[PDB]
């Protein structure tokens, strides 16, 4: 079962700084060991194999060593296109085995975030519903405080939020919330707003609207 | 070149078995084994087992070694895996890879549940003349109430690529998964491009295709 142990879980460093992962077995393997790159989507794509050797196409930035039972992969020159999951793999011992896999996000300066609404279209208001949605664009880091605000007053387990994976051009994250309410209480109330409490303003910033039509 | 294109996402009852299939080409099918590896969301990756396409003999992970099988077709090159007494715990997405993992599949994403299919409907997030401003200006579609997943969404038929960003689907109380798909793009072109997105749930055979225009 030869357990690959992977560290960290999740690491993080800056365009031009270097990535170091480990992968330690469980018992001796020897030199059939593997490392894959899955960037978001996609399926995984093979980088190293045979401890150190890279894969044709693989640029020489991405380094495998070690031997043994610890191993390592390296990246010399982090860049935007490298953002992705890896996987350390072992192939000496049946079955295959897998490590837990590293997150590679990246540091950069703040941005404010660009806060966009939406009203509900008159598409689904007909089907008995009203979904708004507040869109915060290209922004860093991801921590960021949604707070939906109807008529002067907060809402609450009323709404959803999904947040992008790291872009891979502009290192910024991007986030959606949407307030999901009825039909109904969306044709009473006039003031649908949208606060956003990011580590990169003073106060908080807020668009909002009121159902024109 | 080498590909190996795989089933679609499909949905199947808790208790029921399915066969996934991996159409190979672009090389000699019968000289590489081939692989079939399971992820599951957000966890790990777990390698299956092998077969060898050639005689027909077959290594199994001593874990889905009951659970699954794996089986070939000689002359339309393609390998079968077939799951058993699925449950909850079996949904994930499938890989079908050439032997030294060089080459993987697009994978296949099985969605174990007593629910049933449900085709997303789809209303557009109008740019807003108004409240998406600073040059450019934001549109996309809002993909609501659809089971299970996945559900893809491309823009312009694929013509368009570029400020698009699709968020991962939410899973709503419902039970139902929801998603959205906006994209960026200059302010100046909201009288003049018409924008489409074209939405894609295999899992009920559902294509729809929705025009954003500036609301008014
Ligand atoms: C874990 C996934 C994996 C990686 C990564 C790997 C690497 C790799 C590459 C990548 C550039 C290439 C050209 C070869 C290239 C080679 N590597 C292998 C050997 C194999 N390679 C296999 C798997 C495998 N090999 C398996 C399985 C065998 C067979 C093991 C055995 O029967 O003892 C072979 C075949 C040897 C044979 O047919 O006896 C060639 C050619 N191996």
């Amino acid at each position: 079962e030869l357990v690959m142990t992977q560290t960290p879980k999740f690491m993080s460093t800056t365009v031009g700084d270097r990535v170091s992962i480990t992968c330690k077995a469980s018992q001796n393997v020897g030199t059939p060991v593997a490392w894959y790159q899955q960037k978001p989507g996609q399926s995984p794509k093979l980088l190293i194999y045979s401890a150190s050797n890279r894969y044709t196409g693989v640029p020489d930035r991405f380094t495998g060593s070690g031997s043994g039972t610890d191993f390592t992969l390296t990246i010399s020159n982090m860049q935007s296109e490298d953002l992705a999951d890896y996987f350390c793999q072992q192939y000496s011992s049946y079955p295959l085995t897998f490590g837990g896999g590293t997150k590679v996000e990246i540091k950069r300066t703040v941005a404010a975030p660009s806060v966009f609404i939406f009203p509900p279209s008159d598409e689904q208001l007909k089907s008995g519903t009203a979904s708004v949605v507040c869109l915060l664009n290209n922004f860093y880091p991801r921590e960021a405080k949604v707070q939906w605000k109807v008529d002067n007053a907060l809402q609450s387990g009323n709404s959803q939020e999904s947040v992008t994976e790291q872009d891979s051009k502009d290192s910024t994250y991007s986030l959606s919330s949407t307030l999901t309410l009825s039909k109904a209480d969306y044709e009473k109330h006039k003031v649908y707003a949208c606060e956003v409490t990011h580590q990169g303003l003073s106060s908080p910033v807020t668009k909002s609207f009121n159902r024109n039509e | 070149q080498v590909q190996l294109l795989e089933s679609g996402a499909e949905l199947v009852k808790p208790g029921a078995s399915v066969k996934l299939s991996c159409k190979a080409s672009g090389y000699t099918f019968t000289s590489y084994w081939m692989h079939w590896v399971k992820q599951r969301p957000g966890r790990g990756l777990e390698w299956i087992g092998m077969i060898d396409p050639n005689s027909g003999g077959t290594k199994y992970n001593e874990k889905f070694k009951s659970k699954a099988t794996l089986t070939v077709d000689k002359p339309s090159n393609t390998a079968y895996m077939q799951l058993s007494s699925l449950t909850s715990e079996d949904s994930a997405v499938y890989y079908c890879t050439r032997r030294d993992m060089d080459y993987w599949g697009a994978g296949t994403t099985v969605t174990v549940s007593s629910a049933s299919t449900k085709g997303p409907s789809v209303f557009p997030l109008a740019p807003s003349s108004k409240s998406t401003s600073g040059g450019t200006a934001a549109l996309g579609c809002l993909v609501k109430d659809y089971f299970p997943e996945p559900v893809t969404v491309s823009w312009n038929s694929g013509a368009l690529t570029s400020g698009v960003h699709t968020f991962p689907a939410v899973l709503q109380s419902s039970g139902l998964y929801s998603l959205s798909s906006v994209v960026t793009v200059p302010s100046s072109s909201l009288g003049t491009q018409t924008y489409i997105c074209n939405v894609n749930h295999k899992p009920s055979n559902t294509k729809v295709d929705k025009k954003i225009v500036p609301k008014s």
